[PDB]
């Protein structure tokens, strides 16, 4: 089916969201 | 410079992984043992030796994989790949349990190599070799349990299988058939291990809670320097604390650390002596006086006699599956069991 | 990234840890599917 | 009924955008002049989104 | 305190290590995969496939009993 | 405030200790964590709703939040059958959205808001030594907790009532009209032995007592809130206690450990605030049900269960408790204190009544006993139900088991945390939390013990 | 000044050979009570009807037990979790027959050990120490509380508490395995790691310190006399021990900070024991070890055994025999 | 600067890591075997 | 299950509750990016 596929897409977007925030702050020079 | 000394120089170089002469024995043998165990638990079955699946390939998990002991039909055959059983056929060698002696023997020689490494490095750096002496404990356990016990028994089949649930099976087997808990030598082993853990905990905590104020941070870890000459914690305060709490205390640091070595090592050695006994079925199975009294007096019950009954039940119910080569056939009506259960 | 020519070590750590978490998740998923799943 | 699904997906997309932006906006004092109003704006919009969804729950 | 070799952090933060390994590591992963998925592991190690634990003529455990002739015994077990 | 070891004296792994004196940053951390709590509530509720089969009992489906909502009287009717799935969904949604708001506020305070609040406002600024301000915050929060208790009371009285498993005609959502304000009962609950047959407050067995105790709790909490707003700690309290942020944390940790232990016991034993309709049987209930199931079966087969002696000479089906009551035989003799709505119609003044056992047992009671016996809170860590020697085909672990185990573990580790922080708070107040000063090592000025 | 102040000064005095303290004012009476009763009962208690089936079990030496088989027997299953003090028995003989000594001893012992942990904190405070030895002690206390209090509570009877005897301990363990599969419980696995590793680290630390002792003696006298009580100079060479160990495994795996090393020595067994205590405490609520019975099926659907199935056979054998007369109904729920 | 690439350490690293990754790929593949 | 209008985002509700685990992980990620100062 597609339930694991959709589930994994949501999970991966979530997994990236946090590290993406940290990486953007580190690269653009925001306070950390 | 003779070739021997040139080799000695190369082997004893200061590198990330010290090799030494002992490494010649340790590293290939340790690698064989570890890779054999991983290979067996990943790919190799026990279907023909035990009638059991024992690898990830068959659906088992970390808790249920094992390099299982070889078939009981081989007695104490060393089961070389080129031996008369497998005759050089690697697949058959896997199927008959050749991996068990492979892992056991390479591990025994890797253990030898590791203790030789302890000796070699101690000699090179210029310290006393008490680490090797301490490691003799694990060596005694490995020799007694993985070599001496099965050699006393009918075959390697009754050796512990190199797996988590295999070890648990060995443990329960020793309880049910040998009453190993009742064995005074196991009792001394238990005392040694529990006392070693106690000593570890209490010493670590005592040191951490009698530290000297040597820094300004709430983080006291950065107030130590490995080259500092002075004690980093107060032995005097520690001694007073434990004297008033427990009644007695260490006053000699050297004695304390020697005791921390002595306790678990002595425990391992005593339990190894007990296992040697069990290899010959020389068990501390029973207290004859209580057995006789119970056989005559049907009102006499102790926790000892209860444990005997548990052992009887375990043997009868487990033997047919645990010893499939025996073709034990126990009809349902001969199985011992309590009421309603 | 923040410095040219090298990867930050923490970026490498995050990626490797995500991969390790993924392999562990795959093994735990496999405990419930296929062989060894009791079904 | 498809408008309800569209509003739901919009709310999830804007919640993702918010989850990403809000910590960066609060953690960049230098670009705080143009990210303080956006904050306001976005919050309002997110609020509006929730409201729409709620109403559409009873419309669908 | 370094015995001579390059520090690991240096190596694994370098571009070249990753150009090499973004290939080598997945290649080994998928080689192990294929080793399993082609059935090669079953044949190499003699491990039964799920349909070969029992046969239409042997319904019981194929426990070895012979001390030296295990090849024939295994082949008769199938 | 610094954000590294040299300027704070705390390592990264103790980095939150850096917040002890940054009141605004600490408020941000607290609000963001509250957001995490509310987020989990909402997300877990939505997950459970999504994974809910509304005609299969809740306890068979790994649900711990939906039973809480059902017990409150939302979405359930007689015997606990799920009427409307929408209230569960609304509770989950509301928590999720407010969690978003709480997280935003916590992030604001932790990341951009003022570092400390004391020079911005006297009302929200606080100092740990400010005994008056600390008691003011206790007072505000005591008022809020009293409000929450009265919210439960209002739901039970005027907003549809709560689920009463003891309801006549069958357990059902009913409106509590006569809560017991009688202080004798309410506070004699607190005086009952924490042992078998008494069960200190775990033994509360009727929604009237629960609602009346909550009315009392609301009044006590609100009056204590006002008391602490308008007073400062007395001399005895000032002399006995440590007055510091870590000390207050340690006190709360002790409190939390106590509460966690109590909740684990509560869910394990109590079937009133935790109806077995939603949480499944208690272990005691399941044992009693097995005894009842086989009493009924053997009686239908013709066994005279009154006079049948078992192998030991005690009655197979019935026996006496040590105080004389007629109870189920077998090992379940230990569980004779059990009371459940399906068993009490057969209990007389002396215990189990032979006449009711012989001609009052209903088919629904037989069905309930079978269900409860087969859902005994026994199960493996990988959720294989039954006794541990059973095989893999029954995927069940009681919610009571999950809740009791988790809350016992949390209670213990919060006792450990209390010990850690109480010891540290004392040592820091006395000024030796960083080690023994070599110059003034106290033991060196102490006489030798012998 | 006042009589109360003088008493306070006495109880909290760091000059007492044994520190008393406020926690001591509870520890000492309760521990002495538990000890006196334990000795008397172990020697001379009559048999106890542990299973509540009028099948009394002889625990004391005078009734035919040796030291290994003797025990203070847990109170009767008929009592369950009821409070059974001496004054609730019609006679001392009744109290003894139903296992009252077990309850007396256990309750006093548990009060005493919690007060012992409090007393450890108290003395560390009086001596100006850091306060966390009692935290390490909370691991054994947690385990003892699990086996004497929490497990009986979850199971609904003090009859299911660990007996106060050697063979009784073994019986407890065997039945616990039969009913909960503790071996296959990861918290017990962590406890085993805790104790095996604690012994490993004890041996390792002791051996490295002993190996790196500074020469201060001759080959005739004990090297222990090289250390003098109350010296600040270090009695061993930690840098030489680090050199050895970092070459035994590799450099970065060896501690060179004694403080971090001793923190690790404290933390490892303590955490392991906390986990195994929590394991016992949660199996008290019958959340048992892993059950992989019949997890592996062949393609047709026949079960292929694993070592877990063999372990289950052993567990069943233990289970069907335990308390052989106590069960009337087919499921061991209580 | 300019350290050797291949060493005894390199060999000790790979001797373990390389079969480890191969085995992990094999076990991953195992996860999707059906009976 | 979820009421009918919402079962397009069933696979998102399936993963929502584990998010606080990721926050705990993100704390360590952030500390790793700052070099664990
Ligand atoms: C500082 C303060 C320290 C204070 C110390 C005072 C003692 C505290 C501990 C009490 C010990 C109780 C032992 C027996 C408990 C028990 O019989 O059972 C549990 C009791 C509840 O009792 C039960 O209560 C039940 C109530 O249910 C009854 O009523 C219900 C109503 O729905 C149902 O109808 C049910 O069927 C019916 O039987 C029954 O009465 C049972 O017979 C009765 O046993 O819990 C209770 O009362 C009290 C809650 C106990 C908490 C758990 C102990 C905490 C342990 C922590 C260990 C930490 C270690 C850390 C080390 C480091
Ligand atoms: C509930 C968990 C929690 C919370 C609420 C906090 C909160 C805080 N910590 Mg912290 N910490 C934690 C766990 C937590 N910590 C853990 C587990 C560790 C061990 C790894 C630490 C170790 C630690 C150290 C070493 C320090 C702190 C510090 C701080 C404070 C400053 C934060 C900062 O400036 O860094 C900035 C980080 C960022 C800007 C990265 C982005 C973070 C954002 C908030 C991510 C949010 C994502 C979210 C999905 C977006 C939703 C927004 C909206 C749409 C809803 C702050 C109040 C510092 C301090 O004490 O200040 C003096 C400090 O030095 N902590
Ligand atoms: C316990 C939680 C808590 C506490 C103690 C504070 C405290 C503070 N906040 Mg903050 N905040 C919070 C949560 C909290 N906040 C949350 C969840 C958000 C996200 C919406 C915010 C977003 C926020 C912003 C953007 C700002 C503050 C500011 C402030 C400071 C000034 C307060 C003030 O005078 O405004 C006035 C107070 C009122 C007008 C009272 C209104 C009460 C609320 C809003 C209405 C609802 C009341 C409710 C019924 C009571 C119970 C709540 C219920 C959920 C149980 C102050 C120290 C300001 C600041 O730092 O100044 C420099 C500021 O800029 N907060
Ligand atoms: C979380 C809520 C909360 C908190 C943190 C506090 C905190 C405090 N209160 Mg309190 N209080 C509250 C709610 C709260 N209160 C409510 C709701 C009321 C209304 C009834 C009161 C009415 C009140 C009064 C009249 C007083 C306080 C006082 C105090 C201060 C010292 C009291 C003390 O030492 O504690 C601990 C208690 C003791 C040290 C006395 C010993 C109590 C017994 C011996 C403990 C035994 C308990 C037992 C083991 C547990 C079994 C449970 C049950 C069977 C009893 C302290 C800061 C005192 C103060 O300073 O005045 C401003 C004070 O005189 N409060
Ligand atoms: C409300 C409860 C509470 C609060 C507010 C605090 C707050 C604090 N504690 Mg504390 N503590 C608590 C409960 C609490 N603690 C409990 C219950 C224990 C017993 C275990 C402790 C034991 C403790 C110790 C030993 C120390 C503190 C310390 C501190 C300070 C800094 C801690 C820090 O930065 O965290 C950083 C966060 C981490 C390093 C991450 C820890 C991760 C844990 C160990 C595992 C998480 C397991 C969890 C169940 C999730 C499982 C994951 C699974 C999926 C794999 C800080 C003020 C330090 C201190 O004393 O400061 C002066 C310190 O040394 N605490
Ligand atoms: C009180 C807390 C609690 C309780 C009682 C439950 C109970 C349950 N959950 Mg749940 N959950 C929780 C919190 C809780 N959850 C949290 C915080 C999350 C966010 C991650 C979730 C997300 C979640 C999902 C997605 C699912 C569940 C499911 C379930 C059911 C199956 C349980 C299971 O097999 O898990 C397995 C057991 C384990 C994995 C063991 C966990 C052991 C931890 C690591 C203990 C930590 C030890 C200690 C605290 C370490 C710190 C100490 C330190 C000092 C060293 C069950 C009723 C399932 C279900 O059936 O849905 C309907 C399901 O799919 N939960
Ligand atoms: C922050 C603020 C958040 C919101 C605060 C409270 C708002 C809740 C209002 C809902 C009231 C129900 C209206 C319809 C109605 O009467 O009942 C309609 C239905 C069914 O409820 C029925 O109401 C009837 C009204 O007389 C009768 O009482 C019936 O007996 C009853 O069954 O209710 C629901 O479906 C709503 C469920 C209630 C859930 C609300 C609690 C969760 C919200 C707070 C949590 C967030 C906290 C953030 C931190
Ligand atoms: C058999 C044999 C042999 C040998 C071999 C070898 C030696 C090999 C090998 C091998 C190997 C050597 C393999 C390996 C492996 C591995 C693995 C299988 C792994 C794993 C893992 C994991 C799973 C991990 C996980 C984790 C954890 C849990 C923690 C944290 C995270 C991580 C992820 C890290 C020869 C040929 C000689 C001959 C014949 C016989
Ligand atoms: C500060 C800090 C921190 C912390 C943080 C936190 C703690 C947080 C949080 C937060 C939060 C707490 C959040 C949140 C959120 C939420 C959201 C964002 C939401 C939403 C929404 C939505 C979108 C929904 C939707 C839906 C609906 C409507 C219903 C149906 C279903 C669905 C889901 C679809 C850390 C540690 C990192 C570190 C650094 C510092
Ligand atoms: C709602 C409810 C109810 C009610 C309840 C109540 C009414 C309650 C209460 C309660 C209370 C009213 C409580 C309490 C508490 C207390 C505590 C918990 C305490 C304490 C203590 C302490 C902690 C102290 C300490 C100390 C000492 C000992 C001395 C020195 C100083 C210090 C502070 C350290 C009932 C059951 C009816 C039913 C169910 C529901
Ligand atoms: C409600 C909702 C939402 C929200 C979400 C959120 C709220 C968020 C988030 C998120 C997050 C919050 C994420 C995260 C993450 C993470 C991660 C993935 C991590 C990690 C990792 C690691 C692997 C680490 C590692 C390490 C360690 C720990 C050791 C050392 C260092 C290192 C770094 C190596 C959305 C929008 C979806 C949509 C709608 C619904
Ligand atoms: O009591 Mn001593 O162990 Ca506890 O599981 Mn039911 O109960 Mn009797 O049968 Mn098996
Ligand atoms: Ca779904
Ligand atoms: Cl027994
Ligand atoms: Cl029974
Ligand atoms: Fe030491």
């Amino acid at each position: 089916n597609l339930e694991p596929i959709f589930q994994l897409t949501f999970l991966g977007l979530i997994v990236l969201a946090g590290p993406a925030v940290v990486f953007v702050l580190a690269f653009r020079g925001g306070d950390l | 410079r003779g070739w021997f000394d040139v080799l000695d120089d190369w082997l004893k170089r200061d590198r990330f992984v010290f090799i030494g002469w002992s490494g010649l024995l340790l590293f290939p043998c340790a690698f064989m043992a570890l890779g054999g165990w991983l290979t067996g638990t990943t790919f190799v079955t026990s279907w023909y030796t035990h009638g059991l699946a024992s690898s990830y390939l068959e659906g088992a998990n970390f808790l249920t994989v094992a390099v299982s002991s070889p078939a009981d039909a081989f007695g104490h055959s060393l089961l070389f790949l080129w031996g008369p059983e497998a005759q050089g056929n690697l697949t058959r060698w896997f199927q008959i349990g050749g991996l068990w002696p492979f892992v056991a023997l390479h591990g025994a020689f890797g253990l030898i190599g590791f203790m030789l490494r302890q000796f070699e490095i101690s000699r090179l750096v210029g310290i006393r070799p008490y680490n090797a002496i301490a490691f003799s404990g694990p060596i005694a356990v490995f020799v007694s349990v993985f070599l001496m016990y099965p050699l006393g028994q009918s075959s390697w089949f009754f050796a512990p299988s190199f797996g988590v649930a295999g070890i648990f099976r060995f443990i329960l087997f020793l309880q049910g058939f040998h009453n190993w808990t009742l064995n005074p030598f196991h009792m001394m082993g238990v005392a040694g291990i529990l006392g070693g853990a106690l000593l570890c905990a209490i010493h670590g905590a005592t040191v951490e809670n009698t530290l000297f104020e040597d820094g300004e941070d709430s983080n006291t870890f950065r107030a130590f320097e490995p080259t500092q000459a002075e004690e980093t914690y107060s032995m005097v305060t520690a001694n007073r604390f434990w004297s008033q709490i427990f009644g007695i205390a260490f006053s000699n640091k050297r004695w304390l650390h020697f005791f921390m070595l002595f306790v678990p090592v002595t425990g391992l050695w005593m339990s190894s002596v007990g296992i040697v006994g069990l290899a010959l079925n020389l068990r501390a199975y029973d207290f004859v006086s209580q057995e006789l009294r119970a056989a005559e007096d049907p009102e006499f019950e102790t926790f000892y006699t209860k444990n005997i009954l548990l052992n009887e039940g375990m043997r009868a119910w487990m033997a047919p599956q645990d010893q499939p080569h025996e073709n034990f056939i126990f009809p349902e009506e001969v199985l011992p069991r309590g009421n309603a259960l | 990234m923040f410095a040219e020519g090298r990867i930050p070590l923490w970026v490498v750590g995050v990626v490797a840890g995500i991969g390790a978490i993924g392999v562990l998740g795959l093994f735990f998923y496999g405990a419930y599917a296929g062989l060894g799943s009791s079904m | 009924s498809i408008v309800f699904q569209i509003a739901l997906a919009a709310l999830v997309l804007f919640s993702f955008v918010m989850v990403v932006g809000v910590p960066v906006a609060y953690a960049s004092p230098q670009n705080w002049d143009r990210s303080k109003p956006l904050l306001y704006l976005g919050s309002g919009i997110w609020a509006i989104l929730v409201i729409v969804v709620a109403l559409l729950n009873f419309l669908v | 305190g370094t015995t001579g070799e390059r520090p690991f952090s240096d190596i694994v933060t370098s571009i070249r290590y990753w150009v090499i390994h973004s290939i080598t590591i997945p290649m080994l992963f998928i080689a192990g995969w294929l080793f399993v998925s082609t059935g090669l592991a079953y044949d190499a190690f003699g491990t039964p496939r799920p349909d070969e634990y029992f046969t239409q003529t042997r319904q019981e455990l194929p426990i070895l009993q012979e001390r030296y002739d295990i090849n024939q015994e295994i082949q008769e077990f199938n | 405030g610094g954000r590294d070891l040299p300027s704070t004296g705390f390592a990264w792994w103790s980095g939150n200790a850096r917040l002890i004196n940054l009141s605004g940053k600490l408020l941000g951390a607290h609000v963001a964590h509250a957001g995490l709590i509310v987020f989990w509530a909402g997300a877990m509720t939505l997950f459970e709703v999504a994974h809910f089969i509304p005609e299969k009992p809740m306890y068979e489906q790994g649900l711990i939040l939906l039973p809480h909502i059902a017990t409150l009287g939302w979405g359930v009717g007689p015997a606990g059958e799920v009427t409307d799935i929408f209230p569960f969904f609304v509770v989950g949604v509301l928590h999720l959205i407010s969690s978003a708001v709480l997280g935003l506020g916590g992030i604001y305070h932790a990341l951009r808001g003022p570092e400390v609040l004391e020079e911005y406002s006297s009302f929200f600024g606080y100092d740990w030594k400010d005994k008056n301000q600390m008691t003011n915050i206790i007072g505000y929060h005591l008022i809020l907790l009293g409000c929450g208790a009265l919210l439960l009371v209002f739901k039970a009285m005027f907003f549809g009532g709560v689920y009463d498993t003891w309801a006549p005609g069958g357990g059902d959502v009913r409106v509590i009209t006569n809560p017991t304000l009688n202080p004798a009962i309410i506070f004699g609950y607190l005086l009952k032995a924490p042992f078998g047959g008494e069960g200190w407050i775990i033994s509360v067995n009727n929604m009237e007592d629960i609602i009346g105790g909550h009315i009392w709790i609301g009044l006590i909490c609100i009056s204590g809130g006002i008391w602490h707003i308008l007073t400062k700690p007395f001399g005895w309290a000032r002399r006995a206690l440590i007055w510091s942020g870590e000390a207050y944390l340690s006190y709360s940790l002790g409190a939390l450990s106590l509460m966690g232990f109590i909740a684990s016991v509560f869910v394990w034993f109590n079937n009133t605030a935790y109806p077995s309709e939603f949480y499944g049987p208690t272990g005691m209930e399941a044992s009693q049900s097995q005894a009842f199931t086989f009493l009924v079966r053997d009686q239908r087969l013709g066994a005279n269960i009154a006079s049948a002696q078992g192998p030991t000479g005690l009655g197979k089906y019935l026996m006496r408790s040590p105080s004389g009551e007629i109870i189920f035989g077998g090992e379940t003799m230990r569980f004779w204190d059990f009371r459940g709505p399906w068993l009490e119609p057969l209990r007389g003044p002396n215990g189990l009544d032979l006449d009711k056992l012989r001609n009052d047992i209903q088919p629904w009671q037989v069905r309930r006993a079978a269900e409860y016996m087969t859902h005994a809170p026994l199960g493996s860590l990988n959720s294989v139900g039954g006794v541990i020697t059973d095989v893999n085909s029954f995927n069940y672990v009681s919610p009571r088991a999950w809740l009791a185990t988790s809350h016992f573990v949390l209670g213990f580790f919060f006792l450990v945390g209390h010990l850690w922080h109480a010891g540290r708070a004392r040592a820091a107040a006395a000024g030796f939390e960083k080690g023994i000063d070599r110059e003034t090592e106290p033991t060196l000025f102490m006489p030798d013990l012998d | 000044a006042s009589l109360w102040e003088q008493f306070c000064q006495w109880v909290t005095s760091t000059n007492n050979r044994i520190y008393v303290g406020w926690f001591g004012t509870l520890m000492i009476p309760t521990l002495l009570t538990a000890t006196t009763c334990f000795i008397i009962a172990f020697i001379a208690a009559p048999p106890v009807d542990i299973d509540g089936i009028r099948e009394p079990v002889a625990g004391s030496l005078l009734y035919g037990n040796n030291i290994i088989s003797g025990a203070v027997v847990p109170s009767s299953n008929a009592i369950g979790l009821h409070f059974y003090p001496i004054w609730e028995a019609a006679s001392l003989d009744e109290w003894l027959y139903n296992g009252g000594p077990y309850q007396l001893v256990v309750f006093h012992f548990l009060i005493g050990i919690f007060c012992y942990m409090g007393r450890q904190w108290e003395l560390s405070y009086r001596l100006g120490m850091r306060p966390w030895i009692c935290v390490a002690y909370s691991a054994p206390v947690s385990a003892a509380t699990a086996v004497f209090l929490i497990y009986p509570i979850g199971q609904g009877s003090f009859s299911d508490g660990m007996p106060l005897g050697i063979s009784g301990t073994f019986n407890f363990m065997i039945v616990f395995q039969a009913e909960h599969n503790i071996l296959m419980h990861p918290f017990h696995m962590l406890g085993v790691a805790g104790v095996f590793g604690g012994s490993l680290f004890s041996a390792m630390h002791g051996s490295l310190v002993t190996s790196s002792l500074v020469r201060e003696t001759t080959e005739v006298e004990s090297q222990n006399y090289g250390y003098k009580f109350g010296q600040e100079e270090e009695t061993y060479n930690i840098v030489a021990a680090h050199g050895y160990f970092g070459r035994l495994i590799f450099q970065y795996a060896s501690f060179n900070n004694s403080r971090s090393l001793h923190f690790f020595l404290g933390a490892w067994p303590v955490i392991g024991i906390w986990f195994t205590a929590m394991g016992v405490s949660t199996m008290a609520f019958n959340l048992n070890g892993f059950n992989f019975n019949q997890s592996i099926l062949d393609s047709q659907g026949r079960v292929i055994g694993t070592w877990a199935d063999v372990l289950n056979r052993a567990n069943i054998g233990f289970e069907v025999m335990h308390e052989r007369n106590a069960h009337n109904f087919p499921l061991d729920l209580a | 600067v300019t350290y050797p690439i291949f060493t005894v350490r390199w060999l000790a690293v790979h001797t373990l890591a390389v079969p480890s990754v191969f085995f992990v790929g094999a076990i991953a593949a195992m996860q999707f075997i059906q009976r | 299950k979820l009421p009918e209008a919402y079962q397009i985002f069933d696979p998102l509700v399936d993963v929502l509750p584990v998010i606080p685990l990721f926050f705990l992980a993100l704390a360590f990620v952030w500390q790793a990016a700052v070099g664990f100062k």
